[PDB]
């Protein structure tokens, strides 16, 4: 059994972060004190819930998470909150002032007197680890916490824990909920900086998960609440297999092996289906070949974007609930034949399958229906560089200019960091190009 | 926290800063004793912001009154919610400024000012987390203007990282006041240029217009003005004073509306004008409804923060929202994507249950800057009441420094447009 | 179906269809970062000294 | 009010469609590159497909399929006939065609086909000075009178968003032939006429003898890619008018030349066919205040 540490940074991380321990919690029939009767072996035990809960000997499982704000209120939030009892005072890290959606602030100006602060809490936690595989780590691109103090963290993590593994959950930025107009300077940035010390990240755009909210759950105006919600289900389709028994992704290193060939190119394209709304818990339920195909339309993903314009290099599919091997030969079969599936040349044309026997758990009185059968398809297509051509062209629009810039320099950046990370970007956009046909 | 500490200056600061007081004390639930009778207790939440509090219950306007003849603060004090105001808070001399710039800001000024930062000095003391300033004032006449833009240099050099957020009130040619309006304003502009975050933009001309054309009054006076700005005054701190994630804090919105750091000079405007959401969103965006006389189809926005306050579908809103950027379309800069943000508060104003408030940067503003600009050189190669400054100690190039100054604000503004 | 591994909480298989900055560098780049700031902000103190 | 943006300004039908829109009112024109737009009337190359129906609370239309270059690209088209299990070996109204890159391909294959009348075209009767995409000739052609001539079919196909591929009634005819100057009016030869001389000289309709076979190949075409290049549930909706070329051999079988992704029109064609397309691409996703296409139904 070796643990997992999440770390959660910013309003995003730490707001997506509860959301998704909350689920973790009813999945692993955690109660919001701690306490866990389906639990036999008290004090501890390698069970591989374990990989994400401590164990006190009083009974209490508590997550190895970390969560870091330069604002305290959101944190409080925590601290106020249902499962409050779970965290003890020294996983949550709050600071007074925050980098006001500015790169430089996160990263220099703030970030340098809150990093080792930050570095020791985390400390604490692997001091408590028998066989660290490595950190989970929430943020957004748009804020300047999670964007210019989680690089300055990667780094430092890179440094204090050279083998190990780090994942990344990052938000990106929709100007249909941004709140800032920076979003792809701070964007760019952070990417550029975090990009040599993340060995695979799963982007989610806002902008996809705003409209899902929209078409598949009838929500006008949806919250954060609601987005987040949806997002920690995905999230624990992604971490699933590192909290329960299986053979598919069970260790942080495995991700990068199965998902990315190719280490600058390691942003996998999520999606996810069935999502229904739970208002009317009436639904027709979807099959396997229902589901798996749905995986195929872009109206599911959670980067909008057209894998049929680019090449697949890997792809593997999470099932949750009853699901057997068989249904899903069948599904992929005449799913081949009918879509376009096309995998760069240097690359097997297959899908690695897990199955999760327990169906998929949803918050009650939450926005989602329950279902017998979902499925989370990882799949590292180059079509996901549609998102980054979007987001640099929003940058050099900006740039050109030299708008909002003086904001970044009077923070004690230099300007030669924007050019250099531009240019980063650049080049990643001609490896996707490279591969992609 | 993020606490803000207010400062009103002159009788135009002090009148205008007044009514703020008064009308959103009425949405915080703050009596004119300072104890809180609001029915929601929504309105506490961020009442931290503009007050402090006191043993029993009390409410008290974190604000500093400042000017340099006691006529017009002891109206305030007369006045209602005039109690609410800590008595200390009250600084004041005995001479006047007499319309003089050089007197509210080298001679008469220097004499009280060092008091007034006594005063700052313990509110911000006071703050657990203290954000910034804002300071309402004229630029037209002398203690205001002179006085004002001297503790804003003040301000900055104790607190060097802090927001500096002003209201500030130009003068027009279309409203007759002190002969040397332009002289007191164009040595002001070049103070804000350099020491200011944010500095909101009206001018009595525009108020006048409003209440002239749209209100259907005759012959408006300072109250009817008044009224206007307070309630407008309202609608752009509304995101600072009830919970929200656009424009958060000051320097959030000044992270956001300032792209480049001299051009940190908004227009605001009100919906609806006071005395459907398409024909509110309508009004907002209207020439004709803007509080400052340049006319914005004369340049382009940079950047525009609009704050819709009430309980509306909002699902319209976006739709009105975007059928102005497009009807409108020209008038926004490419270079800066989704430059126009939305932001919507649930506590409607007082008696209106409906509201908008627009926050423009526009390029069009160098009209204003330009007009008193030539005001200025018309009257300052006469040398036409220079005595009435150079008998302070002020020298000519002072005169022909804040000149150029200005020609320099309103060349940058041409730069993009 | 390639490598088809099973337990009681579910199982997996595979099919195929067709076939850095050191702690010093870190350091410099922040302190640096650091005295720019502080060199424009003196910059800023000494004018307002003017 | 709708906006759009045109990025072809050297386009002429959608010249004219740039014309009516405006010329309704109802839509307002933005800067070239503005991004807040409902339709965009795109450039003929290198088109921005990753960066549209990402505009909140804006509907978006572009006049282009993403993809259909599979079918508008001659090494494409024949990798596409050649592939297709929709098409493949079982596709007869296309000639027998090899492609090869000047110095993999299909080079070698093509030799066996020669050896195995042996008139081809890249033009040219033997192999050898052809060297200096393959597709043999047709050396049967349907020689019009009087006059002896050549000829070859145009007719323009509109697909809308919802994937209808619309038929414009109104085609037309590309007009000495040596087995072994201009002047109808601009070697132009429309339906009508046509349908007359096959009538007159052949005892058959124009719809009889050529039309059905057209629409055939029409259908097969665009339904075969229809999977790689449709927008049913993409964020972005397109359409896209195609310029069909055609051949009509002695016994007159119908064989497929050319797929023109963006074509031209007749000028008196011009007027009715942009006013279909405002009608039946542009108008349906975005309303206002009898039909000149023969929808292909599939
Ligand atoms: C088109 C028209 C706008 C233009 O011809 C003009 O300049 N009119 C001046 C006339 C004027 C000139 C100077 C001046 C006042 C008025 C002035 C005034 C009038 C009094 F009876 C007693 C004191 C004062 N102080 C003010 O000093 C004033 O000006 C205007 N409002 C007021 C005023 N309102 C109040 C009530 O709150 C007191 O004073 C308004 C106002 C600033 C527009 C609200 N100004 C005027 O009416
Ligand atoms: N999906 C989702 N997105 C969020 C959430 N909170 C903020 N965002 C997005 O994150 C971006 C803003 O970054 P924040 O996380 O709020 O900023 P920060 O990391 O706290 O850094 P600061 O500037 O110091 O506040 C915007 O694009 C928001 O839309 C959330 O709870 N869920
Ligand atoms: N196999 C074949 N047999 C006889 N004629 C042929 C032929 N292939 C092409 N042609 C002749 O080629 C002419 C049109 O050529 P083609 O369609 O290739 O244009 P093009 O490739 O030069 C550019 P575009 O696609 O815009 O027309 C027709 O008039 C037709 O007679
Ligand atoms: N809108 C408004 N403007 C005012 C008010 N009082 C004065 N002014 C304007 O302010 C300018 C005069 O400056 P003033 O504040 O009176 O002088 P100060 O006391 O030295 O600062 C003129 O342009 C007046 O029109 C007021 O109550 N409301
Ligand atoms: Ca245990
Ligand atoms: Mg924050």
């Amino acid at each position: 059994m070796r643990e997992c540490i999440s770390i959660h940074v910013g309003q995003a991380g730490v707001q997506i972060g509860n959301a998704c321990w909350e689920l973790y919690c009813l999945e692993h029939g955690i109660q919001p004190d701690g306490q866990m009767p389906s639990d036999k072996t008290i004090g501890g035990g390698d069970d591989s819930f374990n990989t994400f809960f401590s164990e006190t000997g009083a009974g209490k499982h508590v997550p190895r998470a970390v969560f870091v704000d330069l604002e305290p209120t959101v944190i409080d939030e925590v601290r106020t909150g249902t499962y409050r009892q779970l965290f003890h005072p020294e996983q949550l890290i709050t600071g007074k002032e925050d980098a006001a959606n500015n790169y430089a602030r996160g990263h220099y100006t703030i970030g340098k007197e809150i990093i080792d602060l930050v570095l020791d809490r985390i400390r604490k936690l692997a001091d408590q680890c028998t066989g660290l595989q490595g950190f989970l780590v929430f943020h957004s691109f748009g804020g300047g916490t999670g964007s210019g103090f989680t690089s300055l963290l990667m780094e430092r993590l890179s440094v204090d824990y050279g083998k190990k593994s780090k994942l990344e959950f990052s938000i990106y930025p929709a100007p249909q909920v941004s709140t800032a107009v920076v979003e792809p300077y701070n964007s760019i940035l952070t990417t550029h900086t975090t990009l040599e010390h993340s060995d695979c990240a799963f982007m989610v755009d806002n902008e996809a998960i705003y409209d899902i909210c929209r078409r598949n759950l009838d929500i006008e105006r949806p919250t954060y609440t609601n987005l987040n919600r949806l997002i920690s289900q995905i999230v624990s389709s992604i971490t699933a297999s590192l909290r329960f028994d299986g053979a598919l992704n069970v260790d942080l290193t495995e991700f990068q092996t199965n998902l990315v060939p190719y280490p600058r190119i390691h942003f996998p394209l999520a999606t996810y289906a069935p999502v229904i709304s739970a208002e009317k818990a009436y639904h027709e339920q979807l099959s396997v070949a229902e589901i798996t195909n749905a995986c195929f339309e872009p109206a599911n993903q959670m980067v909008k974007c057209d894998p049929r314009h680019g090449k697949y290099m890997a792809c593997c599919l999470l099932y949750r609930g009853d699901v057997v091997p068989k249904d899903v030969n069948a599904a992929i079969a005449t799913i081949k034949t009918k879509r376009s599936i096309q995998f760069v040349d240097w690359c097997p044309t297959g899908f690695k399958v897990g199955i999760n026997y327990q169906p998929p758990t949803v918050v009650p009185g939450g926005d989602l229906a329950k279902v017998q059968r979902a499925v989370c398809m990882l799949s590292n297509t180059t079509a996901i560089a549609e998102a980054w051509a979007r987001l640099d062209h929003k940058f050099d629009l900006m740039y050109a200019k030299r708008a909002f810039v003086h904001w970044y320099v009077g923070e004690g950046m230099e300007e030669g960091e924007f050019s250099e990370a531009r240019e980063d970007m650049a080049a990643l956009e001609k490896d996707y190009e490279e591969v992609g046909v | 926290m993020r606490e803000i500490v207010h400062i009103q200056a002159g009788q135009c600061g002090n009148q205008i800063g007044a009514k703020f007081w008064e009308v959103i004390s009425d949405e915080h639930g703050i009596d004119p004793t300072g104890s809180y009778h609001g029915d929601s207790d929504l309105q506490l939440e961020r009442i931290n912001v503009y007050y402090n509090e006191a043993t029993g219950n009390k409410y008290v306007p974190r604000a500093i009154l400042v000017d340099l003849e006691p006529g017009t603060m002891d109206s305030v004090r007369s006045g209602p919610f005039g109690q609410i105001f800590r008595p200390d808070n009250f600084v004041f001399g005995q001479s006047g400024a007499g319309n003089n710039w050089a007197k509210g800001h080298y001679t008469e000024g220097a004499e009280l000012v060092d008091s007034v930062l006594d005063v700052v000095r313990k509110e911000s003391e006071s703050c657990d987390c203290l954000q910034g300033f804002q300071l309402t004032h004229s630029l037209g006449g002398g203690t205001g203007s002179g006085m004002g833009t001297l503790l804003i240099s003040k301000i900055r050099e104790e607190y060097p990282d802090r927001i500096m957020n002003t209201f500030s009130v130009m003068p027009s040619p279309k409203v007759s006041d002190t002969v040397v309006e332009p002289y007191n304003a164009t040595l002001s502009v070049h103070q804000l240029v350099e020491n200011t975050d944010e500095t909101y933009c009206i001018d009595n001309e525009a108020l006048y217009d409003i209440c002239f054309r749209t209100l259907k009054l005759t012959t408006p006076t300072y109250g009817d003005l008044n009224h206007l700005v307070s309630a407008t005054m309202s609608g752009v701190t509304t995101c600072l004073r009830f919970p929200g994630q656009l424009n958060a804090d000051l320097r959030k919105l000044a992270v956001n509306m300032v792209p480049f750091p001299r051009l940190h000079f908004f227009m605001p405007g009100f919906a609806p004008l006071t005395s459907t959401v398409p024909e509110l969103t309508q009004q907002m965006f209207d020439s004709k409804n803007m509080m400052a006389a340049c006319d914005p189809r004369h340049g382009r926005y940079l950047t525009v923060a609009a704050i819709f306050r009430g309980r509306m579908s909002m699902k319209e809103v976006d739709e009105q929202m975007l059928n102005v950027q497009n009807k409108n379309s020209s008038y926004f800069v490419e270079w800066i994507p989704n430059n126009v943000k939305t932001a919507v508060c649930d506590i409607p104003p007082r008696g209106l249950k409906m509201s908008a408030t627009f926050i423009g940067n526009s390029t069009a503003i160098q009209e204003l800057f330009k007009r008193i600009s030539e005001q200025f050189t018309a009257m300052f190669r006469r040398k036409a009441f220079l005595h009435w400054y150079t008998g302070e100690g002020m020298d000519e190039m002072e005169f022909t420094e804040a000149e150029s100054n200005m020609n320099d604000l309103v060349s940058e503004y041409q730069q993009y447009q | 179906v390639i490598e088809l591994n099973k337990c009681t909480s579910g199982q997996s298989f595979e099919v195929i269809l067709k076939p850095d900055p050191s702690l010093e560098e870190i350091q410099k780049k922040l302190e640096a970062a650091e005295e720019r700031r502080k060199y424009q902000e003196a910059e800023l103190l000494k004018h307002l000294a003017e | 009010m709708y906006t759009f943006v045109v990025r072809d300004e050297n386009s002429s039908v959608y010249a004219e469609v740039s014309r009516l829109l405006l010329a309704t009112g109802q839509w307002k024109r933005l800067r070239k590159d503005n991004p807040r737009f409902n339709l965009m009337l795109g450039e003929r190359n290198r088109l921005p497909f990753g960066r549209l129906g990402h505009e909140p609370g804006l509907v978006q239309l572009v006049n282009y399929y993403r993809g259909a270059d599979k079918l508008c690209r001659k090494a494409s088209l024949v990798k596409l006939i050649k592939t297709s299990p929709e098409l493949s070996e079982s596709c007869t109204w296309f000639p027998e065609s090899y492609v090869i890159y000047p110095t993999t391909d299909e080079r070698e294959v093509f030799l066996a086909a020669y050896n195995r009348g042996n008139v081809w075209i890249a033009i040219s009767s033997e192999a050898s000075e052809l060297l200096d995409v393959i597709q043999k000739y047709l050396e049967k052609p349907l020689l019009l009178e009087p006059g002896h001539r050549k000829f070859d079919i145009r007719s323009w196909v509109l697909v809308d968003h919802l994937y209808n591929i619309y038929l414009y009634r109104e085609g037309v005819l590309r007009t000495p032939y040596n087995s072994a100057n201009y002047g109808e009016e601009g070697n132009e030869m429309f339906f009508e006429e046509f349908n007359q001389y096959l009538m007159d000289a052949l005892n058959t309709t124009l719809e009889n003898s050529i039309l059905l076979q057209i629409k055939h190949i029409i259908r097969s075409c665009l339904m075969c890619i229809e999977p790689a290049i449709s927008t049913k549930h993409l964020h972005y909706q397109s359409f896209q008018l195609f310029g069909f070329d055609f051949m009509v051999d002695e016994e007159l079988k119908v064989w497929l030349i050319e797929v023109n992704g963006a074509p031209a029109c007749a000028q008196k064609l011009y007027a009715e066919l942009c006013q279909g397309i405002v009608d039946v691409a542009i108008s349906s996703v975005f309303p206002l205040a009898t039909s000149i296409f023969i929808k292909l139904h599939h």
